[PDB]
RNA sequence: AGCGUGCUACUUAUACUUCACCGUGAUUGCUGUUUUGACGCUUUCACGAGUAGGCAGGCGUGGAGGUCAGUGACGAAGCCUU
RNA sequence: UUGCUUAAUUGAACGUGGACAAUUGAAUGAAGAGCUUUUAGUGGGCCAUUUUUGGUAAGCAGAACUGGCGAUGCGGGAUGA
RNA sequence: GCCUAGACCGAGGACUGCGGUUUUUACCUAGGAUGUUGGCAUAAUGAUCUUAAGUCGCCCGUCUUGAAACACGGACCAAGGA
């Protein structure tokens, strides 16, 4: 979807026994803040004895990209459910924003593994600072020096239905 | 030759809720049917003397 | 064929509780029931006299009659599209006082007690019960409780 | 005989809400707020970036 | 599409005009329609509705019932209002002096009322001497003493009267009415 | 108007001060909700149907104001697969009341075209103007019940721009039913 | 056929007092005296002409 | 122009919103201006699927009482007819 | 008050007299509530989700809850209770 | 807050009301359309019938859970017919 990265902070409801419960933070990639709080509870209940009724949302904030105009390589650790079982994969993506690499990943797992948004957990999104940290060849080929490539067979979209001249595909 | 539907409760709650379900009307004095006779026998005399006492008190206030 | 006897389907309902068979503790026989009292009906399997029918096991009613060893209980039963007035004779072993009144009776006393205090003080006091309201605003201190970042964990087989 | 929208008809709006005129006069809908220029998130709230 | 919480286009279930085509009854309805509309007296609205009632819903009010009503505390000089026929009761030992407004009087009832020094007026004359029902006392006849009501709600263990043509030892008295012939209900 | 502005600025200042002092300001849970029935009248189970009748939502695109408590939250939870609800803002409430506001006068739907209509039915509750009614609705007041039951259920139109691709699924899953918590305002603007 | 009745009056009621007070017409900003115009209809359609005055009609 | 996924716009039900009209039910008021229709007029609001079935208001046919001092061989009734 | 009950002047039941007013004691809603008479048709059902029995299974036979079709047109599923 | 383009409609029928401007017992955009211009009245307009085009439309009655049915009655018309 058109996602954003959110800081969601929550805790168990204070009790006379426990008047200052521990605060828990997560980074959630959700289209909006309603899904952001919903996804937050979905993961605490997978890890802690807490519920939306017995808990409390403390803060929901957008984490904007630090350098939206810098090209980065993100490595993403996933855990998705297939038609047979549960698998972990690690995949790499090239983009300027952290959300955009996640958005590409959701499109990529839908296209290559038929994995839906509900079937995917993002364990970690990491910036690969060094060129040695990049493992996948489909993104290393864009890290070569003085990279040049043409775009053969350019197709021009026409406004008119009929064209009086022969087509060409030069570029 | 005529094996048919033996029984069903289908559609029975719909008919039960068209005009029902009506809770019974409550009154101040429930009927004393089924109450023990020994209590009910004495209760007759208690009520009789009770009204007599109230009558004599009210009778003095008029004359 | 079909069997629809009096105690059909009462295999577990009329059982005594685990490690609770034997004789009845005598607080059962010492409780005093008055006409108009509200009682929970729970059949005791060890006493077969004055035993309620399986429908009334778990019902609550009004005491309308007091006898030598039993009380008359009023139960409303749905029969078709209306309620039918039922009168069941129950030995006191199958009858317990319902605790719903003693909670409400205290609220009657408390409401009366609180209203005279405000009248004595000349102010107005509101005695209606209120449902749980949405919680108000608050400030969470992070001193000693800095948030810890949690993430979903990788899949793993534990067998 | 005919309902008129106060959000379109100005006379009906002034009839129902006499304060609307005042709301227009002081330009309350475009009121400038005077406040300091401070960044109160420079400290532990930068915990938003990483934790 | 509407989710109806109640049955639609349900009539009120009450009479808004007399089923009778009597022209003179329509004149009384005309007079009390104006009164119930222009006076705000609850007496006027009650009389207007009683003018709509059917014959079985206007039982005769005997001259003994009026005598009992005139013997209430402070009601001796009230105007007795009877929307219906006032019948005689030869079981009375005496009838007091009072004014009674009725739709109809029987010959015996009117004879007794006038002979004791009272007045027997129609309902139109009531509006002239009591347009707001001042110092009035509406009396209604017994409705459930009708013979048809005896058979209403007949069933086992009800105590009502069975619908029957003949009365005797051979007519509906053996089985279900006697334990010597099986059961009794 | 002054107290609305003061409340908004106070909340903003509280958030800023909490951000300054290494704390987290937890906003107060909303007291009012706007509920719009987005599902038709066919094939409804009896319990949600009774719930929807008790909310005065007997048609599609009908809106109602509900004060949030435990009882009302559990009522709305049963009707969730058929309604879209959320926390309404002051401007949304004002637009709703001005354009589609009708009162229940002697069981009749009467347009709130003058302050006399509102006074004749809510003067015993100290509601003298349409702004008094809007204030009572927005900040849930002591006479919220009478003011809200005075209002006839709002009859909205279909959204300009439509719904999402599929309505009858939760808003979290890409539908329209359920709680959207601030997007009820965009939906109402589409719908009012 | 049902004959007409006495209460079937024949008078024409007076019209209600309307509130349609006219207000002055507003022209386009591109319409200024001296502007060359093109006629689209009438006998002289397609002609180029000179705009001189805005009449009160 | 297939499959998985996302977005923007667009298309249209006897559905929703506004308006008109018809009917039903309720409702406002109407007699010193009631004024030859009060079984009438009038205001307002809501509602309108339907077999079996119930009820209401109406249309038509043969004859009877009353009335139109009704039509008619200068053409009744019947029949044919964008 | 009683003939019931208590060893009793104890209780039981029903009462007289007095105090506590709209926050009269949770929420929401209420084209209002209650009552009565009388009579029609019907008493072959079927389908979908979900629970479920027999059966290899069945557009099979039998149940539970709800909603529908029957009794229902309209937009979509090309076509279809 | 402001400017701006288009479409559909005009119910009602002396006055009464709520407001606003008040330069005013006056006026208004404020309890529902008026003003003006041209044309026509041998006609512009409206309706019906026949036909063409587009789109939709299975043969009615009946028993039936289910009928257009490869289920039954029905060639047609008049009069009689429960």
């Amino acid at each position: 979807s058109r996602l954003n990265e959110y800081q969601v902070i929550g805790r168990n409801l204070p009790t006379e026994s426990v008047p200052e419960p521990k605060l828990f933070r997560m980074r959630i990639f959700a289209p909006n803040t309603v899904v952001a709080k919903s996804r937050y509870w979905y993961f605490l209940q997978k890890l802690h004895k807490v519920k939306k009724a017995s808990g409390e949302i403390v803060s929901v904030n957008i984490i904007s990209e630090a350098k939206p105009t810098k090209v980065k390589t993100f490595g993403i650790w996933l855990r998705y459910e297939s038609r047979s079982g549960i698998h972990n994969m690690y995949k790499e993506y090239r983009d300027v924003t952290r959300v955009g690499a996640v958005e590409t990943m959701y499109q990529d797992l839908a296209a290559r593994h038929r994995a839906r948004f509900r079937s995917i957990h993002i364990l970690k999104v990491v910036e690969l600072e060094k060129t040695d940290d990049v493992k996948r060849q489909y993104v290393k080929q864009f890290l070569t020096k003085d990279l040049k490539f043409p775009l053969p067979h350019r197709v021009q979209k026409s406004k008119k239905l009929f064209q009086a001249t022969a087509p060409t595909t030069f570029y | 030759m005529a094996k048919s539907k033996n029984h069903t409760a289908h559609n029975q709650t719909r008919k039960a809720h068209r005009n029902g379900i009506k809770k019974p009307k409550t009154y101040k004095y429930p009927s004393l049917k089924g109450v023990d006779a020994k209590f009910k026998r004495n209760h007759r005399y208690a009520l009789h003397g009770t009204a007599k006492a109230l009558a004599k008190a009210r009778a003095e206030k008029s004359a | 064929g079909k069997s629809r006897g009096y105690r059909s389907g009462t295999r577990y309902a009329f059982q005594r509780d685990f490690k609770k068979h034997g004789a009845i503790p005598l607080s059962t026989y010492l409780k005093v029931y008055k006409v108009g009292d509200i009682v929970d009906i729970k059949a005791n399997g060890s006493i077969q006299k004055g035993m309620p029918h399986k429908y009334y096991h778990g019902k609550t009613g009004i005491v309308y009659n007091v006898t030598k060893s039993s009380v008359g209980v009023i139960i409303n039963k749905v029969v078709g599209n209306r309620y039918i007035e039922k009168r069941v004779n129950l030995r006191v072993e199958h009858v317990k006082h319902s605790a719903c009144r003693q909670e409400f009776l205290n609220r009657v006393k408390s409401n009366a007690a609180k209203k005279r205090e405000a009248k004595a003080n000349g102010e107005t006091v509101y005695l209606k019960r209120q449902a749980a309201k949405p919680r108000g605003s608050r400030i969470i201190s992070t001193e000693g409780n800095i948030p810890q970042t949690l993430a979903p964990v990788a899949y793993e087989t534990f067998i | 005989v005919l309902k008129k929208n106060p959000l379109k008809n100005k006379q009906v709006l002034l009839r129902l809400n006499p304060y609307a005129k005042a709301y227009a006069a002081e330009k309350v809908g475009s009121a400038k707020v005077e406040q300091a220029k401070v960044k109160p998130s420079k400290g532990q709230f930068a915990e938003v970036l990483k934790n | 599409g509407r989710d109806h919480t109640s049955k639609q286009h349900v009539r009120s279930g009450h009479r808004t005009a007399p089923k009778s085509d009597n022209v003179y009854l329509q004149l009384l309805v005309k007079l009390y329609s104006f009164l119930a509309r222009r006076t705000d007296a609850p007496f006027n609205k009650v009389i207007l509705k009683s003018l709509f009632l059917s014959k079985i819903n206007r039982p005769p009010v005997s001259v003994s019932r009026i005598s009992r009503a005139l013997k209430q505390k402070g009601a001796a000089e009230k105007t007795i209002v009877v929307v219906g026929t006032v019948t005689d009761d030869n079981r009375l030992l005496e009838f007091p002096k009072a004014t009674i407004a009725a739709l109809r009087f029987t010959a015996g009832a009117k004879d007794r009322i006038l002979k004791n020094g009272g007045e027997a007026i129609t309902l139109d004359q009531l509006a002239l001497r009591a347009p707001k029902g001042q110092n009035t006392l509406i009396v209604r006849g017994p409705r459930n003493s009708r013979e048809a009501v005896r058979h209403f709600g007949f069933g086992p263990h009800k105590g009502k009267a069975p619908r029957i043509l003949s009365k005797g030892r051979k007519f509906e008295r053996a089985r279900g009415r006697r334990r010597s012939r099986g059961f009794k209900v | 108007q002054k107290e609305y502005t003061e409340a908004e600025r106070s909340v903003i200042k509280a958030k800023r001060d909490a951000k300054a002092s290494n704390s987290y300001y937890v906003d107060a849970q909303p007291k009012l909700v706007f509920v719009v029935r987005i599902k038709g009248i066919n094939k409804i189970p009896p319990k949600p149907r009774k719930v929807l009748q008790l909310l005065r939502l007997t048609q599609i695109n009908a809106g109602v104001f509900v004060r949030l408590t435990k009882a009302t939250s559990e009522l709305i939870k049963l009707a969730e697969p058929y309604v879209a609800y959320g926390y309404p803002s002051l401007s949304t409430i004002r637009q709703l009341v001005y354009k589609r506001g009708f009162g229940k006068v002697n069981k009749q739907r009467i347009a709130l075209s003058d302050n006399a209509i509102i006074e004749a039915n809510l003067g015993k509750f100290n509601i003298l103007s349409i702004e008094d009614l809007i204030h009572e609705i927005y900040t849930v007041g002591p006479n919220f019940k009478q003011v809200s039951n005075f209002l006839w259920p709002f009859k909205l139109s279909n959204p300009n721009g439509g719904f999402r691709a599929r309505k009858f699924q939760h808003f979290i899953q890409g539908g329209d039913t359920g709680n959207r918590e601030q997007f009820i305002n965009a939906l109402v603007k589409q719908m009012n | 056929q049902v004959a007409p009745k006495w209460y079937q009056s024949e008078d024409v009621p007076a019209p209600k007092q309307t509130r349609k007070t006219a207000r002055p017409q507003k022209l386009r900003a591109s319409l200024v005296p001296g502007t060359v115009l093109i006629l689209l209809a009438g006998r002289f359609r397609g002609k180029r002409v000179v705009y001189l005055k805005n009449l009160e009609d």
